[PDB]
């Protein structure tokens, strides 16, 4: 899950993307990060079927 | 940033920069501005020319407003002495009227209003400090334009890189020190939870 | 201060950031269409003719900037669209505000190839990209 965003990250940082979706992006890759080294920490916890 | 160091209360990242916890979650996740550094000698010497031009932005929009409105009041004159000349209803020379005031009130507000948000730029940046927030969006853009080259504003975690390299932890903990120097009770606490 | 927030929406935090934006009418494309088209012809002549005439300088410079509004200015009510496009496809065991993401991802894709001033209309052209590129998207998990 972190190794999705973080590539689609080095895809949209070369595109020229507008402001708005990158930081959008950066905002989901920290909180993907953040699921990663402790889940449940924050809001609803990333949960499988 | 590491979750640890920031969500788990006390978030020492917090006590470190003295930012509530609220503001750190908003910053955290590009909610809002934040401030790196501020040239401050260069602004108050500055703060006179910038002044003169504020003033004259503003007087320039009062101008303009206040022609604009004595213009559409003799227009709404000639309009009403029209109608007093074709011999109308007065009860519709008064709807006329109260439609004009309805009209220039709407468009002297607005004229205030615009004058409200030219002030509340200058507001903000008189008192300019690293480590401040602009929530709004276009608060923050018309700051941009404006200054520039007078003010540094990030967001997310390049800001809090960026404070903590500007960081001098000796003459903060040396000030914290002389602040429990004093007896302040309410404060010392603080004081003393933070050197921990 | 040992502050907290509810934090129990994120989508609707974004859709907030860019709820502002108004709609574009029927044939509002054309009018930024025809005004990227030509700072990209103006910034062709400039990487090609160069020196050529000082007051060109500043008309170039002034077109380039008006294609760079554009193409920010036509961006932004595709959004809207995009949330509800990506809603059609929820609770398939993949957060729409992952969904989101590469919705927008097909958007400057479409938008990028999008015509040569030839008639036709913006929203479906989007669309026919945004359903393809988010299906396999979703389908790339398996």
């Amino acid at each position: 899950r972190v190794i999705n965003r973080n590539n689609r990250l080095k895809r949209l940082i070369d595109l020229g993307a507008p402001e708005i979706i990158v930081n959008n992006e950066k905002r989901m890759l920290q909180e993907s990060v953040d699921a990663l080294f402790d889940n449940g920490r924050r809001g609803r916890p990333v949960t499988g079927p | 940033t590491h979750i640890w160091y920031f969500k788990g209360v006390p978030s020492r990242l917090g006590y470190l920069l003295d930012l509530a916890p609220k503001d750190l979650e908003k910053i955290i996740y590009f909610a809002a501005y934040v401030i790196t550094s501020v040239d401050e000698e260069m602004r108050h010497n500055e703060l006179s020319t910038l002044e003169a031009e504020m003033a004259v932005e503003r007087k320039a929009v009062e101008d303009q407003r206040d022609g604009e409105l004595e213009a559409r009041a003799q227009k709404l004159e000639a309009d009403l002495a029209e109608l007093e000349a074709e011999g109308a209803k007065a009860d519709a020379r008064r709807k006329v009227r109260d439609g004009g005031e309805r009209e220039m009130r709407q468009i002297r507000d607005r004229a205030q209003r615009e004058l409200d948000r030219l002030e509340d730029i200058w507001s903000t940046f008189t008192k300019l400090a690293p480590k401040q927030l602009i929530v709004d969006e276009n608060l923050y853009r018309e700051l941009v334009d404006r200054y520039g080259e007078y003010f540094t504003g990030a967001m997310g975690a390049e800001s809090i890189q960026k404070l903590i390299e500007n960081f001098d932890i000796d003459a903060e903990a040396e000030s914290l020190r002389d602040v429990i120097r004093n007896g302040k009770g309410q404060k010392k606490l603080r004081a003393l939870k933070r050197l921990k | 201060l040992d502050a907290q927030s509810p934090a129990a929406d994120l989508v609707r935090v974004y859709l907030n950031g860019i709820g502002k934006t108004a709609l574009l009418n029927a044939a509002g494309e054309v009018e930024l269409a025809k005004r990227i088209e030509a700072g990209l012809y103006a910034e062709h002549l400039l990487e090609t003719r160069k020196r050529l005439g000082e007051n060109r300088k500043r008309d170039l410079a002034a077109v380039v900037r008006d294609g760079e509004a554009a193409r920010r200015h036509l961006l932004e009510a595709n959004l809207r669209l995009v949330v509800s496009l990506a809603k059609r496809y929820t609770g398939r065991g993949m957060p729409l505000l992952d969904l989101i993401q590469e919705g927008n991802l097909g958007l400057i894709r479409a938008m990028e190839k999008f015509d040569y001033t030839k008639g036709f209309k913006f929203s479906t052209y989007a669309t026919w990209w945004i359903r393809q590129a988010i299906t396999r998207g979703m389908a790339d998990q398996s």
